[PDB]
């Protein structure tokens, strides 16, 4: 398996998978958005009463939402 | 048909449990009977909250966790970041490769340093006595408040002899009211005779401390 | 009188440290001694909450003895 590469850990590369995701949408959310928590989950922190999403995938996806926005024009 | 707090707070033997919902209990007698018995544990707080437990802002920002002192005595942190920080620039290759083809003795720690940790540094944490219960601001409010009469040794900014300087106010200005019953010595308190702190120093040379029955 | 407004002060000073200095008069129950968090660093005046009425009545008095870095500090009723 050194030589030519054989098979593949589909577990490993679905971890891989989650990363690249994750560094493809944060690189278009700003600093100040967005907190990382202690286990790995995001706050927006535009909104006042800083909701919890699980991936970045929901952060975008809370971002593109109404209550979102009505709370982004504010600040 | 129902008592109103007051009546309530007459009747029970002590008035300083009674809350306002408590009237509102089937039996209301007992309950402040309950609250009052020694050593009991009162009902957690949050239970009337509509915010759920431990779901709060300030709870978004919390540390990591860190690992006790006899633990980073071993040396295991500093390992292990250096090995995960190598293994974030591995490409999918590369891991699959050293997969087929491994490298041992990489990542160990003498035995004798692991069994000393445990079985020789280990130390007891702080602990909490029971009835203290936790609630979801007790670590920020856990500062407190050091009386009148007890000062910090830091409080070294008066840089004064040792009495208070302000005391050479306050027999001036009077006892202060806020306090009914504090003692300073010049106003009320001996610097009379003063034979308090001998009774300390003849009770204190009175005293065996011979702790029984422990290790030789 | 419950509350009492402190000014003048250097910020070395900390808010431990003032809650041990009045409570050397009388307990300060609720503390607040502003952090300026853009250049983080602190103006030097101060709200004091107190048990009942006792605390704050005395107040005043309780400016005269304190002296933070050989300096004076303002204690009025709010
Ligand atoms: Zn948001």
């Amino acid at each position: 398996m050194s030589f030519k590469r054989e098979g593949d850990d589909w577990s490993q590369l679905n971890v891989l998978k989650k990363r690249r995701v994750g560094d493809l949408l944060a690189s278009y959310i700003p600093e100040d958005e967005a907190l990382m928590l202690r286990d790995g989950r995001f706050a927006c922190a535009i909104c006042p009463h800083r909701p919890v999403l699980d991936t970045l995938a929901m952060l975008t996806a809370h971002r593109a939402g109404k209550k979102h926005l009505s709370s982004l024009q504010l600040f | 048909n129902r008592f109103t707090v007051a009546e309530l707070k007459q009747l029970v033997a002590r008035p300083d449990v009674v809350e306002m919902h408590d009237v509102t209990a089937q039996d209301p007698k007992l309950l402040v009977h309950l609250k009052a018995t020694r050593n009991s544990v009162p009902v957690p707080r949050h239970w009337c909250f509509k915010r759920k437990y431990l779901q709060g802002k300030r709870g978004i920002e919390k540390p990591p966790f860190e690992l006790p002192d006899f633990i980073k005595r071993t040396g295991i942190q500093e390992m292990r970041e250096a090995l995960q920080e190598k293994e974030e620039q591995k490409t999918m290759k590369s891991k699959m490769r050293e997969k087929v083809r491994p490298k041992m003795g990489k990542i160990d720690i003498d035995y004798q340093k692991l069994h000393d940790a445990f079985f020789k540094w280990q130390t007891k944490p702080k602990l909490t006595i029971h009835g203290d219960l936790y609630y979801e601001g007790k670590e920020f409010e856990t500062r407190l408040k050091k009386k009148p009469g007890d000062l910090s040794d830091e409080l070294i900014s008066l840089g004064m002899p040792v009495p208070p300087p302000w005391l050479i106010a306050m027999q001036r200005y009077g006892p202060p009211p806020s306090y009914p019953n504090l003692k300073i010595p010049g106003l009320n308190s001996p610097i009379g005779t003063n034979a308090a702190e001998f009774q300390t120093k003849t009770e204190e040379e009175e005293i065996d401390r011979t702790p029984w029955g422990e290790l030789e | 009188d419950a509350t009492v407004y402190v000014g003048g002060l250097d910020e070395k000073v900390s808010e431990p440290l003032l809650w041990e200095l009045f409570l050397q008069a009388g307990p300060v129950v609720n503390t607040h001694m502003p952090k300026d968090r853009v250049t983080g660093q602190h103006q030097g005046y101060g709200f004091v909450e107190f048990l009942s009425e006792e605390d704050a009545d005395y107040a005043i008095k309780i400016m005269n003895m304190i002296k933070l870095y050989g300096k004076p500090i303002r204690v009025n009723k709010a």
